[PDB]
């Protein structure tokens, strides 16, 4: 049958595991290639209607959030919650110093650039195909 | 097989492949060819996103973005031609009013800066205005001190920076001066040529002979004396066309009691009397004193029916009883009885406006001198030939005057030329000649006979009235004449040009002894600058070095007539046996590319280049000698003018004539009018303010193009027809000469002795298979 | 050296050059100019 | 009637026996050629009754799960349906540590991508060809 | 539309980085490649709506001077008014000659005849291609 129709890749997610490997490359990630895995096949399982596809990606923007907190070297949320009153406590102006200290201007024109780069090259290059690749290369390095 | 992909695929994707690779096939496309194109089609579905709306809009119109890839027919190694014209079209390129309308007002204030110059001077109208003595000090000055800065530049080293910037300068002038008009642009651009040409040569004379290996030196000494004769002959040619005289045509005398008295002369030896019938209606018709114009037949065949014609429509006609030099022998044996103190003379072909005589015998009733006065044929030779007293006679549309014609012994007969001959006599004897160029009115193989015969008729007026040892004529004349001599005489440099590549290429010579790139920047100013200039003295439309190649290959055809004097050799032995050392320079000169030295790999690059051209010309002289008998058409000219149709119902058609001829006329109706074929109809036709009706009889109907012929008329309406309708007052040339040159060798291929047939057929199917893949737009 | 002093002088500017050799191109063409005009007044009448 | 025209291969199944590759290769689950390919074949037998064929399914779908127990090493069924009464009786939270304990997350994960691989490629290529020709060569290799 | 044809290029800001990259090779730029490459996504970021498109280019032009002012060896604000009082002191003719000194008329000639050859190219070929391409090489050679 015209199942092919049902294939419709990860499209905006691809420039979320785009960014992965620009943090890859860059070292701030640690990367647990199966978990990629694992949700590139979620995103890419075919959904025959409509509205189920929709809810799938409502329900895997949370769980894309979390694998991805869970792939930086970021303090884990209940070290927030332990400690949101040494947070609290700090001023105003000791958050904004703090925050621009660690936001790396760089990175943030990097990902500018990565976007455009994408919505360009979606036109001309499979990017699903490459991406899915990618991640395979990588669960297949770190097993053999 | 069908089993292996029935086994390995599922139906669906099994029937769609299968159907594609039936769909290649039926097109003729091999089994290989079909599968490797499946291949690449599944490669591109799974790689480029072809279901993305960009890329149906790319499919869609697959046939104008990729012309010379066929969808439905795949071969191999089409994805290195898709990847080809994919790369173009990345580098490809592919508010707009304000800019254009502020574009196109800068080029016409440009154009009319001349005008409001002009006019500028006009009022402070002044040397002129200084006593002789201040006129010569203060204009030797000024020329000195011009000539003395134009040496300097002339003789001035530089590095290829400071060069190639002085280049870029000058080219940008030569642009900016082109635009604007006028004699003074025509005479800067001339000036700025003279100069980068005496550049050119000055450095080829002083640093590029190479004076250690005595081969390289005779060589050099060879290809340097051919550069320095074509530069003299376009330097004669420049001074020739510096100032044409643009005359104009003084009125007669309101008087028409002082008036001349002219007669008419049509000679004809096997022309039909359709031909002749126009001529001498159209003579007839002519604006002039009836008893003041006296118009002769002289039929070397002696047709009993151009004698009746004559004497219905009374004409004078007369035969000769011996036919002794031609068309001269011809005119002179008229002219024992011819009365009149002015002949004109007319070709059958050519026929005479109305208005001829009385704009052309103004200067001949102003100035007592002028023997000869000249019309065209159809140029800007002749304007300029005027000034320096060298029109030379086209053997019609022209008229001499008795007494002088008389004086001379009548029409020169001892060269095939007799109108060039019979105009070096006129001035000889002191008299002076003249050029008006206003209207008054084929196959290229007459084209290339007549320029063979005038290269013979100047061999034998050289060879008997030898201007430059002769008496009575002043300096420009000569030049003139010794211009034309020389222009006809340009095989022998064309030779060395073809053989000197190959003579670095094989013998690994030096011919010129210089860096490559020094090369192309004393040379390419050279072209640019020629080519710039003679395009504004011209003036054409279409200007480029590819129109100059034209000339070039249409007179390197003609080398051989022209030195014999002194379509049969274009295949024979001598010519294909240069093409195949050309050809040979090519594969030497891939292995000096290889093998050879790094050094010196520019230089064979730079032979390359030279040898292509080589290649290109020999290729255009095969290709006309083939083109030539080919042309099938006959005289038919499409021009726009209102007539009117009236039915037998007297319904008026107002119509436009799309062509005429003597059977009849061609015509477009605007509307729709319901024509039958046979029916009586009057055809109103438009002279100036008057109108004439013409009874026809309609004998063909396209739709709206109505074929009329006419019923038998009469002396006077045979007259206002031939008036009405005769006598009227009237990158890309890069690629198209590469056609001309392929075609050539194609041709060649084709009709060559079979041991070069096979050998020319090989390399022109290489040569298609390289061009295939050829970015295209 | 006198003719390789002007060489040494003006070798550096192609500038300077260009700007002298389009003043002799017009100047030559005004005297140019100037004498064709006479000769076609001299011609044509 | 006409035998031939029932020949769909293997359908589900087939992810089934791949997964059995996986743990084939992985090292995790000791393969018996034998019943495995006669499991195929059976599923494989073209039957002309639609009743048949659910039938079959019904028999086979408990036949397979005790295939697939009997495949690992936890203890046989006549040993769990003896001890059944004291599992019942063990504590609920040591049970749910010995299932976390047993169960291999990348396991399962790499279980999730080879069901999206299947799906993918059962709309290309049939597997059923390549999975019967890996059962029949890893026959081949045992008996040499 | 859906096809996004709105991307437009660069067109006159094409000739502003090759004067940038003429300037690269006369060694008169303290280069920043990152902020060259953010510049050319943002203007190179396809906008559907005309009015934003010309919105976003006059926002661009100040950015874009601010950049060349950043890029050039020429000194930051506070230097140019902490000598702007000693500016006002000196006399017309004292700023006359020194602009008559600051002036090196031979790249203004250069950069003249780069626009030349950059509005021929623009009529013949597209410089955007290649510009973004020069881009991505420097920003590559900087990076490794």
């Amino acid at each position: 049958s015209s199942l092919w129709q049902y294939w419709r890749g990860l499209s905006g997610w691809n420039f979320y595991f785009l960014v992965k490997f620009g943090l890859l490359w860059a070292g701030y990630l640690n990367f647990h290639p199966l978990l990629n895995l694992v949700f590139a096949a979620f995103l890419l399982m075919p959904l025959p209607r409509y509205s189920l596809h929709r809810l799938r990606h409502w329900i895997a923007l949370p769980i894309g959030f979390a694998l991805f907190w869970h792939d930086t070297w970021l303090p884990g949320p209940e070290s927030i919650m332990s400690q949101g009153s040494q947070v609290a406590g700090f001023s105003t102006d000791y958050l904004i110093d703090l925050v621009t200290r660690f936001i790396n201007w760089q990175m943030i024109g990097a990902i500018f650039v990565l976007l455009v780069a994408w919505l360009f090259l979606s036109q001309w290059i499979r990017i699903t195909v490459f991406v899915v690749a990618i991640l395979l290369w990588l669960n297949v390095l770190t097993l053999a | 097989m069908s089993i292996l992909t029935r086994w390995l695929l599922i139906p669906p994707v099994n029937a769609r492949l299968i159907g594609r690779y039936r769909d290649y096939r039926r097109h003729g496309a091999s089994a290989f060819s079909a599968t490797l194109g499946c291949f690449w089609m599944i490669l591109a579905w799974i790689f480029i996103p072809l279901e993305h709306p960009r890329w149906q809009r790319i499919r869609a119109e697959h046939k104008n973005l990729y012309p010379h890839i066929n969808a439905s027919r795949p071969r191999p190694l089409d994805p290195v031609r898709y990847l080809i014209q994919t790369c173009w079209l990345l580098i490809g390129a592919s508010a707009f009013s304000g800019l254009q309308n502020i574009r196109g007002r800068y080029h016409q204030w440009m154009n009319e800066l001349p005008e409001r110059v002009s006019h500028k001077t006009q009022h402070l109208d002044e040397l002129g205005h200084l006593s002789a003595g201040a006129r010569r000090l203060i204009l030797g000055i000024i020329v000195t001190f011009s000539l003395i800065l134009a040496l300097i530049c002339v003789t001035q080293p530089f590095n290829p920076l400071a060069q190639f910037i002085f280049l870029m300068l000058l080219w940008g002038v030569a642009l900016i001066v082109r635009r604007m008009p006028g004699r003074f642009s025509a005479l800067m651009l001339i000036v700025l040529s003279l100069t980068v040409s005496c550049r050119y040569i000055w450095w080829r004379y002083t640093s590029t002979l190479n004076w250690d290996d005595p081969v390289s030196l005779v060589c050099g000494l060879i290809l340097l004396f051919a550069e320095t004769y074509a530069w003299i002959v376009l330097v004669l040619g420049y001074f020739q066309v510096v100032w044409p005289l643009n005359r104009q045509p003084v009125p007669l005398p309101k008087d028409m009691s002082l008036w001349p008295s002219v007669d008419i002369f049509v000679p004809t030896y096997n022309e039909d009397l359709n031909v002749v019938k126009n001529t001498i209606y159209a003579s007839l018709g002519i604006d002039w004193p009836k008893d003041k114009l006296n118009i002769w037949i002289l039929d070397d065949g002696g047709r009993e029916e151009f004698r009746q014609f004559a004497q219905n429509v009374g004409v004078k006609y007369i035969a000769r009883t011996t036919h002794e030099h031609a068309k001269a022998g011809n005119i002179n044996n008229a002219l024992k009885y011819a009365k009149g103190e002015f002949v004109s003379i007319f070709d059958c072909d050519h026929v005479p406006t109305r208005s001829f005589l009385q704009m052309t015998m103004g200067w001949f009733l102003k100035e007592k001198q002028l023997a000869m006065m000249q019309t065209p044929h159809h140029g800007l030779v002749q304007d300029g030939n005027d000034m320096w007293d060298a029109t030379f006679f086209c053997g019609s549309c022209a008229v001499i005057r008795r007494k002088p014609l008389d004086e001379i012994g009548g029409i020169a007969v001892e060269t095939v030329t007799e109108d060039a001959h019979t105009s070096l006599r006129l001035h000889r004897r002191g008299y002076t000649s003249a050029y008006m160029r206003i209207p008054q009115a084929e196959s290229l193989s007459a084209h290339i006979g007549q320029r063979i015969r005038w290269a013979r008729g100047m061999v034998q007026i050289f060879r008997l009235d030898n201007p430059l040892t002769g008496k009575g004529l002043k300096f420009a004349q000569r030049l003139c004449y010794v211009n034309a001599m020389f222009h006809f005489l340009s095989g022998i440099p064309r030779l060395i040009f073809l053989t000197a590549p190959l003579a670095f290429l094989l013998l690994h010579a030096y011919i010129i002894y210089a860096p490559a790139l020094m090369i192309a920047l004393f040379v390419l100013p050279h072209m640019i600058h020629a080519s710039l200039t003679n395009s504004k003295i011209q003036g054409k439309y279409r200007h480029s070095f590819w129109s100059e190649i034209y000339e070039t290959v249409l007179a390197w055809y003609i080398a051989p007539p022209t030195l014999v004097a002194l379509v049969d050799w274009v295949i024979s032995r001598p010519y294909i046996f240069l093409v195949l050392l050309n050809l040979v320079g090519v594969a030497v000169g891939i292995w000096r590319y290889f093998y050879g030295p790094p050094t010196e790999m520019l230089t064979v690059v730079v032979s390359m280049v030279w040898v292509f051209y080589n290649l290109i010309v020999l290729g255009g002289a095969v290709a006309v000698s083939v083109e030539s008998k080919q042309v099938r058409r006959s005289h038919r000219v499409e021009m726009t003018m209102p007539a009117a149709i009236a039915r037998e119902d007297g319904h008026l058609f107002s119509c436009t004539v799309q062509d005429f001829s003597d059977g009849g006329l061609g015509i477009k109706i605007n509307g729709q009018a319901q024509i039958l074929e046979g029916q009586k109809v009057n055809l109103l036709l438009k002279r100036g303010q008057q109108e004439y009706v013409f009874p026809t009889q309609v004998a063909r109907v396209m739709g709206n193009e109505v074929g009329l012929k006419l019923m038998p008329l009469t002396t006077q309406q045979h007259i206002d027809f031939v008036q009405c309708t005769f006598a009227r007052a009237d990158l890309e040339s890069l690629l198209d000469i590469l056609k001309l040159g392929f075609r050539g060798y194609r041709h060649l291929a084709e009709f060559a002795p079979s041991s070069v047939k096979g050998i020319f057929r090989v390399l022109t199917s290489l040569v298609s298979w390289v061009v295939s893949f050829i970015p295209r737009r | 050296p006198w003719f390789e002093r002007l060489w040494y002088a003006l070798a550096n500017h192609p500038i300077l050059l260009a700007v002298l050799a389009a003043i002799s191109v017009i100047l030559l063409a005004w005297v140019l100019w100037r004498l064709l005009r006479i000769i076609s007044r001299r011609r044509l009448n």
